[PDB]
RNA sequence: GAAGACUGGAGUGCAGAAGAGGAGAGUGGAAUUCCACGUGUAGCGGUGAAAUGCGUAGAUAUGUGGAGGAACACCAGUGGCGAAGGCGACUCUCUGGUCUGUAACUGACGCUGAGGCGCGAAAGCGUGGGGAGCAAACAGGAUUAGAUACCCUGGUAGUCCACGCCGUAAACGAUGAGUGCUAAGUGUUAGGGGGUUUCCGCCCCUUAGUGCUGCAGCUAACGCAUUAAGCACUCCGCCUGGGGA
């Protein structure tokens, strides 16, 4: 897990209005650093099954969010991308 | 019969305290059953885990 | 409910039958209440109320039996569900037991018993059959 | 994250080399940077079973508030090849 | 279909809780086996009975010391966790899920899911290690009309660990997943609220699991019955007499 701090910067960088935390904007970004958080884990630790389902779970739910932000907004959906450098 | 620390309030198995400890061992260190000691389940989890952590230390026998 | 919301108002009048309550409350639509005030019209339940809250609404509908119990309506059945929707003609709109039950169809003056739809000479959706 | 580290000198000891091997450990987790917050004796007591050929030993306490998790390594390791300590545990909390 | 709005479905934030959930490293005590050394001496072991077998080249027994492997008594409980397989000694590091409480945040962001991709008890395969107990194949002794078996004395592959394959089972709740509704009584696990009491404590309410007994209802019957096999809606998999197969 990040720690609660770190997650806290993360979620203060990316927030679209000063009290928010759920709106995607912020969810897509948590779930981007905690998968490459699981992603040197899984690089190191390569036995580790029960952690690799929570690690595709984590995938499919942000891919959803990604796509429900694509079709609500588009423009909003183009800037987060090219903050977070997905693709 | 009622638990023990539920009465006296103790939220802390400590695994230094050895005299509190030999009440809940029987005379070879075989832990009692929590049908004749008389504690809760979720203090008794609690009570086993400090048993083996202080039989590894020496402070209590593993068989006498 | 999570995919029809009519097939759940159907049976949870049919299990309130089953067991003789006397009423039962769910949440509110704008197609319920006008069910709803069909079914009282027409002499199925015994009274129909409006309960306000926050977000949506409530109904709750007084059921209707006999001196003796001998419940007034004895079966509900829906025929359009979400995976197959069956439209009826204006000469193809179905009688429910030769008339004695009532067929509600979804015309283009909104909803409307059996009958009353065969005197527009409309059709459209039909719902539900009760009797 | 806060830490309990007991252990076990030999009974066989004089009180100068003994201070110097209580002191040893206390120095190699401060080369860390683990703070220590006691370093206190819990004294002179009999083992309930002989886990080397003695039978009673001194037992040492020590408490640390440590986040790199080395330090705790280190003296693992570095008390597992010494003689002078029969027995040890680290415990978090 | 389009343009808006909302929060009850879904998710995040904040405060708490429990757990044999998984991967890596280190450590512990009982017990079997073997080896060394004192005491001793004529048997030990084994079965329905007996024998094979071990022992005067001195065992079995008994006391001390040493070596190595595997499994973790009591706690332990229709208890807990995980999607399934499955997970039980202790400590540290890396990690996934779940529940309760709050109403702060987004505002339908949901369900199912052919083909695809991953996991998948045990036996089994390839390379390199390990081998205390157990034990397929095998040898001897017994029983039997016969005994390629049950029983007894031994015993290799394997059971263990590292990497890569295999992809099966009575893989079972013989019961796909999601949602809503429909009498009660009583145990247990993890939480929340309240009344009383000086606190412990007694009683009620409530959420999420796990057991039992039973009304309506269902079934050919046995039985299920708020953890449905009852009443309904969405999506998927499968069946159409037996043998051949
Ligand atoms: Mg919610
Ligand atoms: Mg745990
Ligand atoms: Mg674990
Ligand atoms: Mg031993
Ligand atoms: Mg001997
Ligand atoms: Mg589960
Ligand atoms: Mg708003
Ligand atoms: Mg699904
Ligand atoms: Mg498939
Ligand atoms: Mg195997
Ligand atoms: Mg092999
Ligand atoms: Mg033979
Ligand atoms: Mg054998
Ligand atoms: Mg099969
Ligand atoms: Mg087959
Ligand atoms: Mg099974
Ligand atoms: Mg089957
Ligand atoms: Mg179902
Ligand atoms: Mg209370
Ligand atoms: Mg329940
Ligand atoms: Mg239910
Ligand atoms: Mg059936
Ligand atoms: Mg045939
Ligand atoms: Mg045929």
């Amino acid at each position: 897990a990040l720690t609660q701090e770190r997650k806290n910067e993360i979620i203060a960088e990316y927030r679209v209005h000063d009290t928010d935390t759920g709106s995607p904007e912020v969810q897509i970004a948590v779930l981007t650093a905690e998968i490459n958080s699981l992603n040197e884990h899984v690089r190191v630790h390569k036995k580790d099954h029960h952690s690799y389902r929570g690690l595709m779970k984590m995938v499919g739910h942000r891919r959803n969010l990604l796509t429900y932000l694509r079709k609500k907004d588009v423009q909003r959906y183009r800037e987060l991308i090219k903050r977070l450098g997905l693709r | 019969k009622v638990c023990y620390f539920t009465s006296n309030g103790i939220t802390h198995i400590d695994y230094k305290d050895v005299e509190l400890l030999k009440k809940f061992v029987s005379e070879r260190g075989k832990i009692l059953p929590r049908r004749v000691t008389g504690t809760s389940a979720k203090y008794q989890r609690k009570l086993t885990v400090a048993i083996k952590r202080s039989r590894q230390m020496a402070l209590l026998p593993f068989v006498a | 409910v999570m995919t029809d919301p009519i097939a759940d108002f159907l049976t949870r009048i049919r299990n309130a039958n089953m067991v003789k309550h006397d009423k039962l409350e769910l949440p509110a639509s704008k197609i319920k209440k006008e069910i709803a005030e069909i079914l009282k019209r027409e002499g199925f339940i015994r009274d129909v109320e409006y309960i306000e809250d926050d977000n949506a609404g409530t109904i709750r509908v007084f059921l209707k039996y006999g001196a003796t119990g001998e419940r007034v309506i004895t079966g509900l059945k829906r025929i359009s569900k979400p995976g197959l929707r069956v439209y009826a003609k204006s000469t193809e709109v179905p009688k429910v037991l030769n008339g004695l039950g009532i067929a509600i169809v979804s015309t283009s003056q909104g909803v409307l018993t059996d009958k009353e739809a065969r005197a527009k000479q409309v059709g459209g959706e039909v719902l539900a059959y009760v009797w | 994250r806060k830490y309990e580290i007991m252990y076990i000198i030999r009974p066989n000891i004089e009180e100068d080399e003994k201070k110097a091997v209580v002191e040893r450990f206390d120095g190699i987790l401060t080369e860390n940077g683990a703070e220590i917050i006691e370093s206190k004796e819990w004294g002179k007591r009999r083992l309930a079973y002989e886990i080397n050929d003695y039978r009673d030993g001194f037992y040492h306490i020590v408490k640390l508030n440590a986040d790199k998790a080395d330090s705790i390594n280190e003296f693992d390791r570095l008390a597992k090849i010494s003689d002078d300590i029969v027995r040890h545990m680290v415990i978090k909390e």
